């Protein structure tokens, strides 16, 4: 008549520990985010990209992400991560963002017109304010041409506005691009100096190696359950295995090319899976002339 | 808009009194850079309240005019200035208002 | 320095895929050293990879240090460096621009490259080299570059021994360069010395493994060597009864 099939009861995912994390603790808490104009440009790859930390870090003045879902930030993967550290006024924080012209935006640093990332900011008075002024900040407000998105720009020619050579020197037409941000406590909000990491996020011809954690579940033995193994997917009953496997190995198969044997992930555990009992119903019947029991 | 924050840490709106020595004259402070301030020496008093309502009029126009350059920060003849401070300080002291 | 010849033997088979296997012949198509083909030895700057390499050093005083990989070995394109110290294995994918003759001093790695203006990947691990042959197997597949490997003890003999051993896969990076030649340095000290090191190309070929009962690959034979071998492919067993076979 039909088949019988006993369903899975629970579902089961393994993988490696997460042993490895990106170093956020290292681009945000550097105690000293250099300035604008020499932007910070720090390399993030090989390791599992958690945002948990992130949000657990201060309140956010400015959190928006324009090609990653903040949803989707530990979905997504990436071959290389970016991460651009430096203080920016509170009115400065807005010219960082696509689309947007301003002093900073086109002589400190330009987001490209498809940037994929989210902006992180947040206030920094506490640390970068001092009552004598911090005057280590500097930003540039005079160049010759816009920069070109993600640029860096350091060295310091006096700026040229006149018919006449300047000759390397200060003078009338001739002034230090350079200028400086004077950071005080007593500063009002949009002047006080504002701590800015802005995460940038690249698909390259090459293995991500940049995944979100991935959560794990406690192993249940000896009952029909579904199992995600470290990207081995399927449907069983896992046993206890007298087989040994090969530091190497993670997977086994028999000569029907089926899987017979997975190796925990997290501890090293051989688990033998047995398909979950299926087989045919027959109904057996005297005729219904006679009667319905069966 | 509203006070800042950094309005109502740093300015001192009441007489400080016994050791401390300063001037009473109510003045509204623009120092620059987003820090507005008011000195005065302020008591429970019609009057006082009232010029409290002028000297925060003044600040009113300070933020008002804080976006343009520093040497047209500044009102548009030396009369718009009080003028403004005048009209809320005539506006507050109406029977209305004391009643609202 | 030294373009000699020998035979390789049944020598540079590697686990294929990282599966478990229990007393199965299993058929697999794949880049292998052919059997009984003829093995450069050493004792063109840049040798070329091709589609994988082979290499094989016998020396007692582990005088060989690490390996060099590129497109066009210059600055102009990312570049590989290995190299194995008494302590542990640095890998390093950096934009090498390299010495001419690279070699090392070993206290100091000065005499191996002139520059690196940009580094893509880095990577340190426990030494890979510890009478004793050992084998490596490299191949750059899909954007992966996999280093397979092989510590052997040898009876003193002139050539490469006639036995089965396995390589076992030991690294697997996903650098994702493109790699066209390779080359080996060596460790001389600023003396006179000598090394010697076998290099083999792989090729497409279609392998029939053995794998016991606790999974390790005890025989193979390549199909396309003989009529017979061809024979114990298509009935997928070592033992050939008498017959004729299609
Ligand atoms: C997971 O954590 C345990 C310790 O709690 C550790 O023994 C194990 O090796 C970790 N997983 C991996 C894949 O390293
Ligand atoms: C006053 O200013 C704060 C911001 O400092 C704002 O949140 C609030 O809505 C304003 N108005 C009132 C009625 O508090
Ligand atoms: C005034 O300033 C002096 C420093 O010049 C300081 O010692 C003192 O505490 C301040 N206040 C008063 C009431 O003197
Ligand atoms: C202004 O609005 C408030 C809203 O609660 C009201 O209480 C007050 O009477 C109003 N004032 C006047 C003068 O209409
Ligand atoms: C081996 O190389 C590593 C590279 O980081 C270095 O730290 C270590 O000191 C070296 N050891 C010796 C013995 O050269
Ligand atoms: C990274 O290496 C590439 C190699 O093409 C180079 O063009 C680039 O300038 C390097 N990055 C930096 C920041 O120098
Ligand atoms: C597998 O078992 C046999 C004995 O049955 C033993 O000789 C062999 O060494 C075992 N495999 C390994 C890799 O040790
Ligand atoms: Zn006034």
């Amino acid at each position: 008549t039909s088949n019988f099939r006993v369903q899975p009861t629970e579902s089961i995912v393994r993988f490696p520990n997460i042993t490895n994390l990106c170093p956020f603790h290292e681009v945000f808490n550097a105690t000293t985010f250099a300035s604008v104009y020499a932007w910070n440009r720090k390399r993030i790859s090989n390791c599992v990209a958690d945002y948990s930390v992130i949000y657990n870090f201060a309140p956010f003045f400015a959190f928006k992400c324009y090609g990653v879902s903040p949803t989707k930030l530990n979905d997504l993967c990436f071959t290389n991560v970016y991460a651009d550290s430096f203080v920016i006024r509170g009115n400065e924080v807005s010219q960082i963002a696509p689309g947007q012209t301003g002093n900073i935006a086109d002589y400190n640093y330009k987001l490209p017109d498809d940037f994929t990332g989210c902006v992180i900011a947040w206030n920094s008075n506490k640390l970068d304010s001092k009552p004598s002024g911090n005057y280590n900040y500097l930003y540039r407000l005079l160049r010759k041409s816009k920069l070109k998105p993600f640029e860096r720009d350091i060295s310091t020619e006096i700026y040229q506005a006149g018919n006449k050579p300047c000759n390397g020197v200060a003078g009338p037409n001739c002034y230090s691009p350079l200028q400086s941000y004077g950071f005080r406590p007593t500063y009002g909000v949009g002047h006080q100096p504002y701590r800015v990491v802005v995460l940038s996020f690249e698909l390259l011809h090459a293995p991500a190696t940049v995944c979100g954690p991935k959560k794990s579940t406690n192993l249940v033995k000896n009952k029909c359950v579904n199992f995600n193994f470290n990207g081995l997917t399927g449907t069983g009953v896992l046993t206890e295995s007298n087989k040994k496997f090969l530091p190497f190995q993670q997977f086994g198969r028999d000569i029907a090319d089926t899987t017979d044997a997975v190796r925990d992930p997290q501890t090293l555990e051989i688990l033998d899976i047995t398909p979950c009992s299926f087989g045919g119903v027959s109904v057996i019947t005297p005729g219904t002339n006679t009667s319905n029991q069966v | 808009p509203n006070m800042t924050q950094g309005f109502w840490e740093n300015s001192m709106l009441t007489d400080p009194g016994n050791v401390q020595k300063a001037v009473c004259h109510p003045t509204a402070w623009d120092l620059g850079k987003g820090d507005f301030r008011i000195l005065m020496c302020t008591k429970v008093t019609m009057d006082d309240f009232l010029t409290a309502h002028h000297e925060m009029g003044h600040i009113q126009y300070d933020m008002a005019y804080a976006a343009q350059p520093f040497l047209l920060r500044n009102g548009a003849n030396e009369g718009f200035h009080e003028a403004v401070g005048e009209i809320m300080s005539l506006s507050a002291a109406t029977p209305k208002h004391l009643k609202s | 320095r030294t373009q000699s010849y020998t035979n390789s033997f049944t020598r540079g088979v590697y686990y294929p895929d990282k599966v478990f296997r229990s007393s199965v012949l299993h058929s697999t198509h794949d880049l292998f050293l052919p059997f009984f083909s003829n093995v450069t030895w050493f004792h063109n700057p840049a040798l070329p990879f091709n589609d994988g390499v082979y290499f094989a050093s016998t020396e007692k005083s582990n005088i060989i240090r690490g390996w060099i990989f590129g497109t066009t070995l210059d600055s102009k394109t990312q570049s590989l460096l290995i190299v194995n110290n008494a302590t542990n294995v640095v890998i390093k994918v950096c934009e090498f621009q390299f010495c001419n003759d690279p070699f090392l001093d070993v206290e100091s790695e000065f005499r191996v490259y002139s520059s690196a203006n940009n580094c893509t990947f880095e990577y340190v691990s426990q030494p890979f080299l510890m009478k004793n042959l050992r084998e490596f197997v490299f191949k750059n597949i899909d954007g992966y570059f996999k280093i397979y490997s092989k510590h052997t003890p040898i009876n003193l003999e002139r050539d490469l021994p006639q036995g089965f051993s396995a390589l076992e896969p030991l690294v697997d990076l996903p650098i994702g360069i493109n790699i066209t030649r390779f080359q080996t340095l060596l460790a001389l000290h600023r003396t006179a010395g000598a090394a010697a090191y076998y290099v083999g190309y792989l090729q497409p070929r279609t392998f029939l493994l053995k794998y016991n009962e606790n999974g390790t690959i005890t025989d193979a034979v390549d199909c396309a060597l003989d009529p017979l071998s061809e024979t114990k492919c298509t009935l997928k067993s070592f033992t050939v009864e008498k017959g004729i076979y299609q």
